[PDB]
């Protein structure tokens, strides 16, 4: 009935429209990885660009939200860009109001509360994206927080997302000085889990350091892959 | 086509207003009779009697109702507020036609949106204009239609009581005495007692539950 | 059949991308009476076959005037024609009051296009269901715009809108080579328009009551000829 | 399943597969439009489209949104007009604020956000248009295709409309041949369309970095090549 | 939505955004001559009565 | 005129006193007593307001308001009208039902709290009565010694009423 | 039209004055007619006031 | 027709309000009795269990004022919303007129509030019916009830909730209007004891109050137990 | 568009469907429980995690509302989080800012119940799919424990449990509860009940437990105001919880 | 792009400016009984010598919101302020509650006021026209 | 809503008819104040405590309208408490400074609170002044109130980089004593609060503290009554 079109409870007590918003997050086949070093956080995403005509320069699902916070989005790019602009405005508003750089987990909490709004107002659809925020917090150090369309969020030691996220998660559980080594570690485990020897353009990589968040350029991913192939 | 006020039936009816008139048809019966000198209105064991369905809106004008009691009470309160607002803004007491026009406007206003329920109440408004002695009796309807009547009945048995009045009233030999109006009212009710008599210059009496008229009419 | 499901509002596409609710407003023009417009390089002319509801009734005013430079022709829903005409004339006025410049005809048409598009995309309203022909004369010369209530505007040498406009438009398509050269002899352009509107007639003939004409040009402010003034051209 | 009965009659509904069928239907609306292509040069970009009482100098399909950026759309005329005008407003406001031509990626972002916003609420419908836009830029030249979902990416070439599949295939063969000058790209765009013509281009060498129409002599030469 | 958007889309400086101004200057029809209780201009200041007294 | 006049409150052992020169200017809301000097219109408005607030308090809590909580209520209710305050000088006196702590406080127009432990004066002739109270007052007065001290100080401030408040009883007295 | 003989025909008022030289006869849902007549009367009086 | 409270059915009846009325048929019975010298209120605590704090679950009888109390049947959340609105109204009345609110004015205000939620479509009826006991110097002791429909009636004795028909029949047989408060307490206890679905009318399953003499008392479970054994239940 | 129809409505049975379905969503949630002792209250719950890579230290299911009041929930965590934020805000705005002191547990519970109820009238929102156990101390009412349901109904309890284990936990509490428990006895009974209710690994990192007890001046963060009162709410560390489990 | 609220005084005044409270007898004058303001005696002319702060403190938050929307228009374009405003209007228009004074729990989240108090929160501050029906009529525009 | 204006015109018509110091030191900050309070020339209350707490480790003292400083300080303490709960973090002193100055700016100086805010947080010790118009400045030592000049004279004569806790407490209490002796508004006791970056804040109430009864029956009782409540 209406529980199919709007986010009211079904007799099971289930918000089907939110569960279906979770399934929207896997409509792109990209999967991604985030890991923590001692003093850096690294996020690895696939970059599936088989279309000869598509310009892989523009195809990025990793967003720089703040000086110290980045996030990777899993799910359709329009809603990812919407969430990105929202989080970015909220990080700037937090900095303006409270006089210090927004912590990654406070931004995650804000975006989760917004998602709760979208899970509770009848006339607002849930946003259909999973957001993974990565930062090096000045109090907590490197930290990863992931936010669902349901408005659930929790911190993680590492994450994977997308259709094959179980394989990466289990490889990380099997496992469990500078950020370049951590990038090489994460890439090596992505390769070992997925079974695809990546091209320099099959990947995109984000690094949060003590001072800043940055995305690797294709020549940096190239040299990381070379340094992997040395072993 | 039944499920909104906004929707005309293909035959031009607004069924949602006819269903409010059917809601009126279920309310307890109210009777009104104009004389030449007065207007007469009429209609469990453990009930606390001390704590009438005839409601004074101002000293000169009176409103009875049938249908939903709570709706009627809201509309009575609004009518009283309007009566006092007129009496404040203008020095004169409200005309009875002005009051019934306001009441019908309020009932219409609650018909002008699909988000609000119309008042499922019809009112019988009786009284005299200030400094006047023509008796005026009016009916209002859920649509906000209003009409002037020599006698009318609304609610559960309005059909039979009206068919009685249509033959026991005479448009050109109306009852010319208070007792004659009360007699005709009680007779009409006895077809199915409470009686209120309104007289010019703000004189209104609830008629003491005098059973004498009842006994006389049962003898007749 | 299945169209019944996807046609309830301007906000549902069908499985074929149709957007039926706009199509129905474009069909609403076909219920209108025929009107023709044409222009030369120096003059622009509108011709309209008016109708009346009954022999006891007057004919409805089908052509209007934004200002002394531009004017308008209606076909389709009278309420929406009223709205759009008031809108086009409130824009012509505001333009004059604030800048003291005659609103360019093309700009006025684009303003109508914009206003019309909004109703095609919000849930609550409905498309205007009315076609308009705009003529005017300005620094850029004579103009004729056809407006469709989808929110489409085209500048044309001639056109027709309404129930049988296809006949007049076919006739004009055969003869555009002739009327566009009719410069400084507007009487011949008016007579060409009345000829064009003499096609698409059915069980009817042009008469001083049912026929209305207007003209504007370099030497001629927007003037409407109706009644006995039309007998010169019948 | 392409219809999605029971999850299609309202915007913003996710189906059980997480699909927004109203968006897929607005995409299917694009598949009806006039076949249109864009090609990205080494130095710029070129656009071409496949397209009597109309005034011919006023019957033009390629829309210049700004001298900086050219735009062509397919699908619903009024939706295209509206999106074009919104983009022209966004460009003009960017220029008023920052005293520079709007970067093509910033413009693209603003348009994607505007289209995407029409996917959020049941009170509005997605735009029934897919737009190809691009131009010379501070960072070079960029070609974008903006789908009615609000999804957009940079492209080396893009095609939309009924002929989009064959246009895509031939433009991909072209890209495989040149892993282009403005002249050559104009000729190949004319060919791809032929596989009335109207063309426009934007290049630093051959239009001073402005958007300009390809008309007269070079249009006739492109038709001769086609 | 679009109405909201158009709120964010030269008329501010001469205040012909203001509806009552458009009416007063007879932009939005003759509506100034269609209202009972004619509207009276008051000077937009903290002490209108002082400005009036200073007539 | 009935505007103005003087109120004083004073602390003893296990008791408090509050007094005024007198319409009435001492009010009580259960076992918490509020004296208000100032405009009689504002005195009345404050009495009506604090009756409203303490009745709602007692209904929601099923418990009589304690003098410290009533002091904070008075403070916050005065500050609410930070712009165009009430022209009043309230004084609260009472004993906490749990601890038996005698409590007095007084306020400015906008609810600054003095909470002085010895004595509080407000209104007209405040500096005269400050001098009297400082001279006459000694800590830990007995209830009857406290009555004598407060009543004599009030009589020497320039027809009066005195409340002597125990934990479990209150005695009201009048003075010429 | 009269629903019953008890209805006072002298108060049906299907024709109303709008202005000294303009009248109006109603048919249909009388409440809407009342609203239109009140509007028309207000318009007429306003036009008199503003244009003499 | 029943989907929303603003739609009349073809029969002219408001099914959504009849369903709000039917909601009270599932609330434990409340009963009220007006005597020559006071009023008795009693209610069944149908939601009961040994882990519930009976000593602090004041959960059906609420005082709105001095000289006025309400007994609640139906949705306790809606009940406490209306109770706090009525408390605020009574205190506003006292603040304005410096007199205790007449009981009927409060009942009328609460019934108008309950009615309005039946008339705007974004609101549902309150699924709650109150019995009002109070005293004022106009009508003295007086007792009312009000429905989700927002109609109210004055009663000498009334019962609401599940077995209202049975309780009201027992009242109609046993009630006599010259009885005293001490008689009405026992008549209430008898009625509830014969009406309850429990095997026995244990003191924890009861809430009890009286308005008499003007003072009101909400009984603590000790004196409830004593009044029970005095009655002999 | 000026109106939105009520999303929660009575069924012909007289039952409000969305309220029943929210209570079903509560029944589906993981077990949580609380127990009044004579000298404190326990609240405890399972830290169910979707992965072992999640940081359990961020799964704050138990949260402080006031230094004397704490809450736990079962059901939709986002709704609980928003309700906690609002309950804290209302505890400050409605009460601390007026009376200069924190609300009693009864009145903060009433405020939460009011907030939850109004989502049952609105035509814009569904009700909250959570029930909350709110434990606290008041200077006059003493220690108290309330259960708030999606309807916004609340009742005081001696002990209760909600979620999947709710019925079996309530029976274990009803047999094991007595009016003489000390807070260490209540903590032991709580841990045994949760051990019986939990699924899979039962350890100090899959559980969290908070108490309302005596003041903790070492949690006050300042010294030298001797009348000033340390928080009575105290979350147990997973170290301490493991040291309990070794009993 | 304002810090302090600039536009803060009524430019035009009329006896009919106040709608929903007009006399039914003479639709040109206020209804002083329904106003319940203490008679006509609060005549509109008495809106003089206002506190200098009042006209800025009443609408401070509105001005901050307008500046914020302007900043979002300048930096992010017309899409972002449109989205924010549409969300906000959806919340405002769907929360109808005639009995509660409290602000919507979601409105505070959108405003990012979940962890903020102001005096309007602490101090949220009638024989006619206070009824639920008057609120229904205001909200539906009956 | 908010602070009411509802008697402004009325009260107009009717009208027509301290020393505080902060001292930063090598691991913390000391704030101190006198405890006299005055109404006009009259000492309304000795031993008035002027050191307010914004958070466990953020403390405040203020001058100007006392009720204003109290109200704004308790509002900002409530906002800081709520924000700390929301972020699960110990609050920053820069956050209190920001929201306090934005609040005072909103009221355009009509809320006449002037403040010194001192605290320690995860980023170290901080000491700020705030003015009723919303202007702030950082300092290593500050003074405020009528005795602000005497206290600043002492601080500037004796303050030095890398004061110890004890030397800083001595300096602060000397500056307050100089205020007490040299300013009339200051007097009575010295209050001190000591915040160390690693430690609980040490509040030190009254750190420095520099018969006529009539016989019973004297007063003429007129009459007696019992009031019961």
């Amino acid at each position: 009935g209406y529980d199919r079109h709007i986010t009211i409870f079904s007799p099971e007590g289930r918000l089907y429209q939110v569960e279906y918003a979770f399934k929207a997050t896997n409509q792109t086949n990209i999967n991604s990885l985030a890991v923590r070093g001692k003093d850096c956080t690294v996020v690895i995403s696939q970059k599936k660009v088989p279309d000869k005509l598509l310009d892989p320069t523009t195809v990025s699902y990793i967003f720089c939200i703040s000086r110290t916070i980045g996030m990777v989005v899993n799910g359709p790019i329009p809603d990812a860009r919407n969430a990105a602009l929202r989080a970015k405005a909220e990080a700037a508003e937090f900095r303006y109001k409270y006089g210090y750089d927004m912590p990654c987990d406070v931004l995650a909490k804000r975006m989760a509360n917004l998602s709760q709004i979208y899970t509770q107002r009848a006339y607002m659809r849930p946003l259909g994206v999973i957001l993974t925020f990565v930062s090096v917090d000045e109090e907590l150090g490197p930290s990863i927080y992931k936010t669902d369309p349901a408005g659930y969020y929790v911190g993680y030691k590492a994450t994977a997302t997308g259709p094959k996220q179980q394989e990466i998660t289990t490889n990380l559980e099997n496992h469990f000085e500078s950020w370049e080594k951590v990038v090489e570690f994460a890439i090596t485990h992505m390769i070992d889990a997925l079974g695809t020897e990546f091209s320099k353009n099959d990947l995109e990589v984000g690094v949060a350091t003590k001072d800043k968040f940055f995305t690797l350029s294709a020549e940096n991913i190239e040299e990381r892959l070379v340094a992997i192939a040395e072993q | 086509y039944d499920r909104a006020l906004s929707i005309f039936s293909p035959d031009g009816h607004i069924f949602q207003v006819e269903y409010a008139l059917e809601a009126v048809k279920r309310g307890t019966c109210a009777v009104g009779v104009k004389g030449k000198n007065c207007v007469v209105l009429g209609c469990l064991k453990l009930q606390d009697t001390r704590i009438s369905k005839v409601s004074k809106i101002d000293s000169h004008v009176v409103l009875s109702f049938s249908g939903l009691n709570a709706d009627s009470r809201i509309l009575i309160e609004k009518a009283r507020v309007e009566a006092q607002s007129h009496r404040l803004t203008l020095e004169d007491p409200v005309t009875v036609e002005y009051l019934t026009r306001y009441v019908a406007g309020v009932q219409q206003r609650y018909t002008q949106s699909g988000g609000v329920r119309p008042f499922g109440v019809s009112t019988l408004i009786a009284g005299f204009d200030p400094r006047d002695d023509e008796p005026k009796l009016y009916q209002t309807e859920p649509s906000g239609i209003y009409s002037s009547w020599s006698a009318q009945t609304i609610g559960r048995n309005s059909k039979t009581v009206r068919e009685f009045l249509e033959k026991n009233y005479d448009r050109k030999e109306p009852p010319a005495t208070v007792e004659e109006c009360v007699k005709l009212t009680v007779r009409s009710l006895l077809e199915v007692i409470e009686i209120t008599v309104v007289k010019p210059d703000s004189d209104i009496v609830a008629l003491s539950s005098e059973e004498i008229n009842q006994y006389v009419t049962q003898i007749e | 059949m299945f169209r019944n499901n996807y046609d309830g509002d301007t906000v549902t596409f069908s499985p074929t991308g149709r957007l039926f609710q706009v199509e129905y407003a474009l069909e609403a023009i076909k219920q209108g009476s025929v009107t023709v417009g044409l222009r030369s390089n120096t003059h622009a002319v509108l011709v309209a076959l008016k109708r009346n509801a009954d022999e006891l009734s007057s004919y409805q005013k089908k052509i209007i005037k934004c200002d002394e430079h531009m004017g308008l022709s209606l076909a389709g829903l009278a309420p929406d024609a009223r709205v759009l005409s008031n809108y086009l004339r409130q824009q012509c006025n505001y333009s004059s009051l604030v800048f003291n410049r005659k609103l360019a005809v093309e700009r006025a048409g684009h303003l109508l296009c914009d206003k019309a598009q909004k109703n095609t995309q919000s849930y609550g309203g409905r498309p205007y269901g009315v076609g308009l022909l705009i003529i005017g004369y300005d620094k850029s010369g004579a103009h004729l715009l056809e407006f469709q209530p989808s929110g489409n505007v085209t500048e044309l040498y001639g056109t027709a809108i309404g129930a049988r406009s296809q006949g007049a438009k076919t006739y004009l398509e055969r003869t555009l080579d002739t009327f566009i050269k009719i410069d400084g002899n507007p009487d011949e352009l008016i007579k060409a328009g009345v000829e064009a509107i003499s096609q698409s007639l059915r069980d009817e003939s042009l008469t001083v009551d049912n026929l209305s004409i207007a003209i504007v040009g370099k030497d001629t402010p927007f003037t409407i000829y109706d009644g006995e003034a039309v007998a010169k051209y019948i | 399943t392409s219809i999605g009965t029971g999850y299609d009659l309202s915007n913003s509904v996710f189906s059980p597969d997480g699909r927004n069928f109203q968006v897929e239907y607005a995409v299917k609306a694009v598949e009806n439009g006039t076949t249109s292509i864009g090609i990205k040069c080494n130095d710029g970009v070129v656009f071409a489209v496949e397209k009597k009482l109309l005034v011919p100098q006023k019957n033009v399909k390629i829309q210049v949104v700004d001298r900086h950026i050219g735009c062509v759309y397919s699908g619903l005329i009024p939706d295209g007009r509206h999106l074009v005008n919104r983009g022209r407003e966004e460009a003009a406001s960017f220029k008023k604020l920052y005293k520079t031509p709007i970067p093509i990626p910033a413009f693209a972002d603003r348009l994607g956000q505007y289209v995407q916003a029409h996917t959020l609420y049941n009170s509005v419908r997605p735009f029934g248009v897919s737009t190809i836009f691009g131009g010379v830029d501070k960072n070079g030249a960029h070609l974008y295709m903006l789908e009615p979902s609000g999804s957009y990416w940079g492209y080396k070439g893009a095609a939309t409309g009924k002929g989009r599949q064959s246009a895509k295939a031939e433009l991909e063969k072209l890209v495989d041949h040149h892993p282009l000058s403005a002249r050559e790209a104009v000729k190949q765009a004319a060919k791809i369309i032929y596989l009335e013509l109207e063309i426009s281009w934007c290049s630093l060498s051959e239009t001073n970095g402005l958007h300009k129409f390809v008309k007269g002599d070079l249009l006739q030469e492109a038709i001769d090549f086609a | 939505m679009q109405a909201i958007a158009d709120s964010f889309s030269l008329v501010k400086e001469l205040q012909y955004d203001n509806e009552q101004n458009l009416e007063s200057d007879f932009v939005t029809g003759a509506s100034q001559f269609q209202r009972l209780a004619p509207s009276l201009t008051v000077p937009p200041i903290a002490s209108p009565q002082q400005f009036l007294r200073a007539h | 005129s009935i505007n103005g006049g003087i109120v004083v409150a004073m602390t003893g052992k296990d008791c408090v006193a509050i007094a005024c020169d007198l319409f009435e200017k001492i009010f009580h809301y259960g076992h918490v007593f509020l004296g208000i000097t100032g405009l009689a219109t504002d005195v009345t408005t404050l009495n009506e307001m604090f009756r409203y607030k303490t009745n709602l308090y007692k209904l929601k809590e099923e418990r009589a308001i304690e003098p410290e909580t009533f002091t904070q209520l008075v403070s916050s209710s005065l500050y609410e009208r930070r712009f165009g305050p009430y022209f009043v000088g309230p004084v609260v006196a009472g004993i906490n039902s749990k601890s038996g702590k005698p409590f007095i406080a007084g306020f400015d127009l906008i609810g600054c709290i003095d909470e002085a432990k010895d004595f509080i004066v407000s209104g007209t002739a405040s500096d005269q009565l400050f001098g009297m109270c400082e001279s006459l007052y000694e800590p830990n007065l007995e209830p009857e010694d406290l009555f004598e001290t407060i009543s004599q100080a009030l009589l020497n401030a320039a027809g009066a009423v005195v409340y002597i408040i125990k934990k479990d009883e209150v005695v009201k007295r009048y003075l010429k | 039209r009269a629903t019953s003989p008890l209805l006072e025909s002298d108060s049906i008022e299907k024709i109303v004055e709008i202005d000294r030289h303009i009248g109006c006869a109603m048919s249909g849902l009388t409440a809407d007619a009342r609203s239109m007549i009140e509007h028309a009367r207000t318009a007429a009086v306003t036009h008199n006031l503003y244009y003499d | 027709y029943d989907s929303r409270t603003t739609i009349f059915s073809p029969e002219g009846r408001l099914y959504q309000v009849e369903y709000a009325l039917e909601s009270i048929s599932h609330a434990g019975t409340a009963i009220g009795i007006m005597a020559s010298d006071g009023i008795v209120l009693a209610a069944e605590r149908k939601v009961t269990s040994t882990l519930l704090e009976q000593d602090t679950s004041t959960e059906k009888l609420y005082k709105l004022n001095d000289k006025i109390a309400v007994a609640v049947a139906g949705l306790t959340a809606d009940a406490e919303i209306l109770i706090n609105t009525a408390r605020i109204h009574a205190q506003n009345y006292l603040k304005t007129y410096n007199e205790d609110i007449p009981v009927e004015i409060l009942v009328r205000r609460l019934s108008d509030i309950k009615q309005g939620y039946t008339q705007h479509g974004g609101l549902r009826p309150f699924g709650v019916s109150f019995i009002y006991a109070g005293y004022d110097d106009r009508y003295g002791y007086q007792l009312y009830t009000s429905n989700p429909s927002g109609n109210y009636t004055g009663w000498k004795a009334i019962s609401v909730g599940a077995n209202t028909s049975a309780a009201q029949t027992l009242l109609q047989m046993d009630y006599k209007d010259d009885m005293k408060v001490d008689d009405a307490i026992e008549l209430a206890l008898k009625t509830l004891s014969k009406t309850t679905d429990s095997s026995a009318l244990t003191y924890d399953r009861l809430e009890f109050a009286t308005i008499r003499k003007v003072y009101q008392k909400i009984f603590k479970p000790q004196e409830i137990k004593d009044i029970l054994v005095k009655t002999g239940i | 568009d000026r109106y939105s129809f009520s999303l929660t409505t009575f069924s012909p049975s007289g039952k409000l469907g969305q309220i029943d379905y929210a209570l079903t969503a509560v029944k589906q949630g993981v077990t949580s429980l609380g127990i009044k002792a004579t000298n404190g209250v326990v609240i405890a719950t399972e830290k169910k995690s979707s992965s072992p890579l999640a940081m359990s230290e961020t799964l704050s299911k138990v949260s402080l509302l006031t230094p004397d009041i704490g809450a736990v929930y079962s059901g939709m965590g986002p709704d609980y989080r928003v309700l906690v934020d609002k309950s804290r805000k209302v505890a400050h705005t409605s009460y601390k800012r007026i009376y200069g002191e924190y609300p009693p547990t009864k009145l903060l519970v009433s405020e939460v119940a009011k907030i939850m109820q109004e989502a049952t009238q609105s035509g814009g929102v569904r009700p909250f799919g959570v029930s909350l156990l709110i434990a606290g101390h008041d200077e006059f009412n003493g220690f108290s424990l309330y259960q708030v349901d999606p309807s916004g109904s609340y009742f005081p309890w001696k002990a209760t449990a909600i979620g999947k284990g709710s019925v079996a936990a309530k029976t274990f509490l009803e047999k094991r509860w007595n009016d003489e428990l000390e807070l260490e006895d209540a903590i032991h009974i709580a841990l045994l009940t949760l051990k019986e209710s939990v699924e899979g690994e039962f350890n100090g990192d899959t559980i969290e437990l908070a108490i309302i007890g005596d003041e903790n001046p070492d949690l006050l963060g300042y010294t030298g105001i001797p009348t000033d009162k340390g928080p009575r709410f105290r979350k147990l560390t997973s170290q301490e919880i493991n040291d309990r489990l070794e009993a | 792009m304002n810090i302090v609220p600039q536009d803060t005084f009524k430019s035009q005044v009329s006896t009919d400016q106040d709608k929903s409270v007009l006399s039914s007898a003479v639709p040109s004058l206020p209804d002083t009984l329904r106003q319940q303001e203490g008679g006509a005696v609060p005549l509109s002319t008495q809106l003089n010598d206002r506190h200098p702060l009042e006209s800025t403190l009443k609408n401070w938050e509105t001005t901050q919101r307008q500046r914020q929307m302007e900043q979002y228009r300048q930096i992010f374009g017309i899409a972002e302020p449109m989205k924010r405003t549409m969300e906000m209007e959806i919340v405002n228009r769907t929360d109808f509650n005639p009995l509660s004074t409290n602000g919507s729990i979601h409105r505070d989240i959108l405003l990012n006021k979940e962890c903020s108090i102001d005096w309007e929160d602490v101090y949220p501050g009638t024989m006619v026209g206070d009824d639920v029906h008057s609120k229904i009529e205001k909200q539906l525009g009956i | 809503a908010g602070l009411s204006f509802d008697n402004y015109q009325r009260n107009n018509f009717l009208a027509e008819n301290t020393t505080i110091v902060g001292v930063k030191f090598n691991n913390g900050v000391v704030i101190a104040a006198d405890t006299r309070s005055t109404q006009g020339p009259i000492v309304a209350d000795k031993n008035c405590a002027k050191l307010h707490r914004i958070s466990p480790k953020i403390w405040c003292a203020g001058a100007g309208t006392a009720a204003d400083t109290e109200a704004v300080t308790q509002l900002i303490g409530s906002n800081i408490e709520l924000h700390s709960l929301y972020t699960s973090r110990e609050p920053r002193v820069v956050s209190a400074l920001q929201m306090l100055k934005q609040h005072l700016f909103k009221y355009q100086g009509h809320i006449g609170a002037y403040l010194i805010v001192a605290g320690v947080d995860p980023t170290g010790s901080h000491l700020f002044s705030i003015h009723a118009h919303g202007s702030t400045d950082v300092g290593y030592y500050l003074s405020l109130g009528s005795g602000s000049l005497a206290a600043m004279a002492v601080l500037e004569s004796h303050w030095k980089q890398d004061l110890t806790k004890e030397e800083a407490i001595k300096l602060a209490s000397d500056a307050i004593q100089a205020g007490i002796w040299n300013d009339l508004g200051s007097g009575s006791n010295v209050d001190v609060c000591v915040m160390e970056i690693g430690k609980d804040a040490e509040y030190l109430r009254n750190y420095l503290t520099p018969s006529y009864k009539f016989p019973r029956g004297t007063t003429a009782v007129l009459k007696e009554s019992i009031v019961n409540i």
